[PDB]
């Protein structure tokens, strides 16, 4: 049956090379969905993050059409390996590292819809840049995105959409394997822009991140004023006995550059 | 190649709610064609109001939006102004440049409509005399300002050798235009039926010649 | 606020080719990119192509590839736009609009230039010629001003006389030469038992013209 | 069965030589499988009782294409989690006191996926943080003690011991 | 305690399609898939479909592929179904039963509704057809159709339309000596009619 | 297709141990089956007890537990309660939905029991007339609520009486060309049969 | 069309182990354009850094000319997976 619908798809003359055709000649439009696993390693020396997501691409393909109407076959078919099919070769314009999950297996998942419609589902672990500004460094908030767009398709060939409904997920244990943030909002907006080698289609995930402000309060804020405060204490030191004020006043201000250090 | 159709004219008065359409030859209007409208004022004065995915312009008063009504994009003036009068063209977005409409003139009513005075002007013999033939055909006093004139030699239409100028304002805020049909005076005595119908917020005005 | 300023009306011969420029101001100009339409007496608008200030890149509609060549100067804040071969249909009205998002392309326009007027004609000063129009055998007459240039020509009814029912419509460009008429309405009965001459002055060329309309 | 670690952030198979593989086709159509796999998982702890606390970390196990009527993972019936001998020995920071196999099964956008949960009890020990942490503080806190037997006269001396004391503390808690 | 409150009782003609209602409350409301039960009168209870609140996914039963859609809204705690082209087969009380894992499937029945009554028909007010039935102690029998011993069972429903008995145990010296009758009364219809049981 | 199977109806005084089965037509239930029990008391009042692996509901007593005992799923409930008489529906997963079964009806005994006093009545002339002859077989004062009518037929649900002894009606429907006969109830043992 | 245009020119005798022709016999001539996208890591105890760009090469063969003047052709064609061009 599945094994079957797949071989009448590609015993004729079919070319994944070839863009899937349209009827008005229109780009082939990719709705995409991207579910967030984990964000982690916030580094704010190199300005990056890491990020594990999974990639969900889903456009139309007549030629993959099977059922057409169907109703008498499977709603669809899971692409089983060795069959070549078109896809939008999307990249992270700000990724600066990237791996694919194969463990045992590899972890993609391709359906192919009677009428056509093509669903991709992918694991893929990310390494982003992701500049920061530190004007309000221990109470701040910085703003972290992932950049999706088509490297070689232009905007006549390809166009990407964010889902309708709910373009952006978080896995439930997200803001549990991040201990140091807090994800506060997100945002699904577009940054297609226009190169020298034409106009792409781009799509643009943001994340906002809110430091937590327990750790400041009480490793730098708390400890400064318990060492300020003993600098005052030297105060109602006799002041003949100059050795202790001194003793007092220079160790915490040693200690406090220390402790900025 | 694809082409994009709106509304000749529309009319609405202070406070109404009027809207403009915009058609795909090709098929439905999709959000990849990235509706835009603009906005002409008299003395070429253009400004965007709504385009790409759902965004708009500065300053883009909040009575004016955008929608993809049926089939086609739309857009919807809720409780249209005196200032909203103007020519608005709306542009599709066709995988790689922009295709615009031919634009829809919007009337703010401040007056009472008014119906077209067709002229039909016969060639000169002054003009006959240089082998040349030009009929002209004159068109005052009508309101709101859109018509949409048509020639016809012999019964049938003509499609070349016609141009009709754009609709001019008048002292009295009533609008004015012309269109001329050129012929040569062996091509002007060669047939004996011309016509320059006038077509004005419906119905028609024709004017023959023999 | 932000502007676009474009460069003033140009008058070119055909074969030759000319750039208007288009100064921007009150914005970070090389943040937004730039689209150019034309739009020509003949058909609608048409989308020429659109620069990125900050990129250099360019991207033309199929149409006006070879006939447009956008280009842009950072330091001046200013858009170019050259026309190449220039012929009588390149005669239109040049805009450049300006997008709407920030350091990328969003795909819907925010402000215009008031526009640049290109005139195309291969045409010396030439004195119109004259032609009546009278009704086919309330009345309404009317002057022809056939084949002058360059602009403009003035037309009045019995120096003055009558002003009420005169229309002077618009000139068309054909022929490298422009063409307008003028009408004037008045009861039927009067003419021709009145003296019905119209005035038409063509100051480029220092010409003064009467016509009387007779049937 | 195209099965992954739904918390993996890292994943290595073993070829050294020739790959760490076995499959077994039994005579009734019975398949065993196995590999070995290096992993490093995500295991968000949490330390509300740092110094004394315990973890549980997770090893998620489920098919990525295939949904619940196509195949559905269960826990071997004897002794499905089975630790080797010199584990305990290799993990020295902790003490692995219990663990547990479970079904994490969950409905998706994309269906309903079969998947397995091994969990690990990690217990921390404590005779560092005596010696590093706790021990050393007592010792700090004590010496501040031995300026109240010094001459109220001598104050330089008292100074000098509570002063050093305190920030000795914030040096070790640092 | 948690607790799920569906909608009142609703009465709707076929073609029509109407929506109940589940609010949830007690537990977190976005941790634990909802299950949709239809128990009907000819049949068993069937299985309709599931969602999952904090993922918007749903899986339905081939059978209701397309006759029912679920929904939820998270702001209010609520579980919708949406039941289209509405026909006599629909008739049914459709309950809500949660799943037993928390932020996972574990294939389990927690806690349901207290059950939504719908009622699909196409039948307008009809009054009472009443036929007499007749065979120590002898039993007598009233039959209402298509609408000390006083037994009046449960109404069936023949047809798109009612109809139960009325059994009633006598000393048989009290028959036919004495006038045994029975009274058939309709409030929707207003109509009593009477009928003398005769051997 | 795929149908799952229980006892029409189980008997068993407080205190005692009584099991309930649940059978699988195309085979023996395994694990994969997630063999599911849900109580229904009077009044549509659902709850669930056991199913998914071995896990089961907030609150459920301890006397119940399941098991998969022989090639078929079971519900034992050691040491019967009053409060556990109601209706008990298993339900098996095949593959990717939930099949239910007819559902147990457990009695838990409190009153003795009564065999069913049933009463044959033909069709009226009035029906005859109509065209359409009818058939009732009404059963009263019977315990525990579970009786079997044996005759285009419907018979109604039992439901309980002043006296506490269930009640119900039965319908068999006729033309009255076809009329132109006999009811036998089956109750707990023996069979009370009228022509 | 595209996937026409590829195939005639690979379906002739083509090499992409040989070098482009050149008219005079001179050398292949690579315009090279290139963007820096981010300068990271600028280690100075390595005396090294970590930078990110975008390489971008252009040289003529004839060999691959398919529509020459064209005008009636699409203007250049996007290669696919599978065909072996000298780079
Ligand atoms: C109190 C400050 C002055 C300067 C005192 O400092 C000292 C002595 C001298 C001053 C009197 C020394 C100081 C401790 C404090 C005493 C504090 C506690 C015993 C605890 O905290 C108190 C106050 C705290 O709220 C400030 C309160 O939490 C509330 C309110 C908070 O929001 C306002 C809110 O977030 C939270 C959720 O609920 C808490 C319940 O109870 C204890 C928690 C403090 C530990 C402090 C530290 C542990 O390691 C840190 C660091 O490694 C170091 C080197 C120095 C330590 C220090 O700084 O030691 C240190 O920072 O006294
Ligand atoms: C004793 C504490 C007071 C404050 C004394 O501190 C000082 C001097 C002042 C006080 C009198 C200083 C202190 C050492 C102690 C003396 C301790 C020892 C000589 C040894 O330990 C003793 C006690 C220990 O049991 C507390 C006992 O183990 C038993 C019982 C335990 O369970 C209760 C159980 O786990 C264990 C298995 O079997 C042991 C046999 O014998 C020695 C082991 C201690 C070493 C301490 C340290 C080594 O590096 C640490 C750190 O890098 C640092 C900076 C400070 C050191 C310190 O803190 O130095 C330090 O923490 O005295
Ligand atoms: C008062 C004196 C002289 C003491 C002496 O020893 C001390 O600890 C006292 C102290 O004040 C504190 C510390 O700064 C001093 C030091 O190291 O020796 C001296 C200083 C000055
Ligand atoms: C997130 O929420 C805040 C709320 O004030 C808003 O300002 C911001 O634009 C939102 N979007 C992003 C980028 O997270």
């Amino acid at each position: 049956s599945d094994s079957k619908i797949l071989a009448h798809l590609f015993t004729s003359g079919y070319d994944f090379r070839v863009r899937p055709p349209t009827d008005n000649g229109g780009p082939v439009v990719v709705s995409v969905n991207m579910l967030l696993r984990t964000i982690s390693k916030i580094d704010v020396v190199n300005m990056e993050y890491s990020a594990q997501l999974t990639l969900r691409e889903s456009w139309i393909d007549k030629r993959l059409s099977y059922g057409v109407k169907g109703d008498g076959q499977p709603d669809f078919v899971i692409l089983t390996v060795g069959h070549q099919i078109w896809m939008p070769d999307t990249f992270f314009p700000n990724e600066k590292q990237a791996y694919k999950h194969t463990i045992d297996k590899p972890n993609v998942l391709i359906r192919i819809h009677n009428d056509g419609t093509v669903l991709y589902s992918v694991r893929i672990s990310l390494v982003l840049s992701c500049p920061m500004y530190l004007q309000y460094y221990p109470m701040d908030v910085q703003q972290c995105s992932i950049d999706l767009a088509s490297y070689a398709y232009t905007t006549k060939d390809i166009e990407y959409l964010w889902k309708e409904h709910s373009p952006l997920q978080l896995k439930v244990g997200l803001s549990s394997s991040l201990p140091s943030f807090q994800l506060t909002n997100t945002s699904t907006t577009y940054c297609t822009s226009v190169t020298n080698t034409g106009i792409y289609s781009c799509l643009r995930t943001t994340i906002q991140l809110k430091r937590e402000f327990s750790f400041y309060l009480l490793q730098l804020y708390i400890p400064s004023c318990m060492l300020v405060i003993v600098s005052w204490v030297s105060f109602w030191f006799d002041r003949t006995a100059i050795p202790a004020r001194v003793t007092l006043g220079v160790t915490t201000l040693l200690t406090m550059t220390a402790q900025s250090a | 190649q694809a082409v994009v159709t709106q509304e000749s004219a529309l009319t609405t008065s202070p406070g109404e709610t009027v809207t403009l359409t915009c058609r795909s030859s090709t098929g439905a209007v999709t959000t990849i064609n990235f509706a835009n409208w603009v906005q002409e004022k008299p003395d070429h004065l253009f400004t965007g109001l709504i385009g790409g995915i759902n965004n708009r312009a500065p300053g883009v008063p909040a009575r004016f939006s955008g929608s993809l009504i049926g089939d086609k994009a739309a857009l919807t003036i809720t409780g249209a102004q005196t200032e909203d009068e103007a020519i608005y063209f709306c542009a599709l977005w066709y995988s790689n440049h922009w295709v615009f409409g031919g634009g829809t003139k919007l009337t703010v009513l401040g007056q009472p409509k008014s119906s077209p005075s067709v002229t039909l002007f016969p060639p000169s013999s002054e003009e006959l005399e240089t082998n040349k033939a030009t009929l002209v055909c004159t068109i005052t006093d009508f309101y709101p300002g859109v018509v949409t004139v048509d020639w016809k030699v012999d019964g049938t239409p003509v499609t070349q050798g016609m141009e009709t100028t754009q609709p001019s304002k008048q002292s009295n805020n009533k609008y004015m235009a012309s269109s001329y049909l050129t012929l040569t005076a062996r091509a002007w005595e060669r047939h004996s039926s011309y016509s320059c119908q006038v077509t004005h917020e419906g119905h028609t005005v024709e004017k023959s010649l023999s | 606020e932000v502007q676009l300023q474009q460069s003033g009306p140009e008058l070119v011969r055909p074969g030759a080719s000319m750039k208007i420029s288009c100064k921007a101001s009150g914005y970070s100009f090389t943040g937004y990119t730039m689209n150019w339409v034309k739009q020509s007496h003949g058909k609608n608008l048409e989308w020429i192509g659109l620069i990125n200030p900050y990129n250099g890149g360019t991207s033309y509609n199929q149409k006006f590839k070879g006939k447009a060549t956008l280009t842009v100067d950072k330091s001046s804040s200013t858009a170019y736009m050259e026309l190449l071969s220039l012929t009588s249909e390149d005669s239109a009205v040049y805009y450049c609009a300006r997008d709407g998002d920030y350091y990328r392309y969003g795909r819907y326009f925010d402000y215009w230039g008031q526009g640049t007027t290109l005139t195309v004609s291969s045409a010396k000063t030439t004195p119109p010629s004259v032609y009546p129009l009278a009704p086919g055998s309330m009345v309404t007459l009317g002057c022809l001003v056939k084949g002058y240039f360059p602009e403009p020509v003035t037309v009045t009814w019995n120096s003055g006389s009558l002003s009420s029912g005169v229309h002077t419509f618009p000139a068309v460009l054909q022929s490298d030469l422009y063409t307008l008429s003028s009408s004037v309405t008045v009861p039927s009965s009067t003419w021709p038992s009145e003296t019905v001459t119209c005035n038409v002055a063509h100051p480029a060329s220092s010409t003064k013209v009467d016509k009387k309309i007779v049937p």
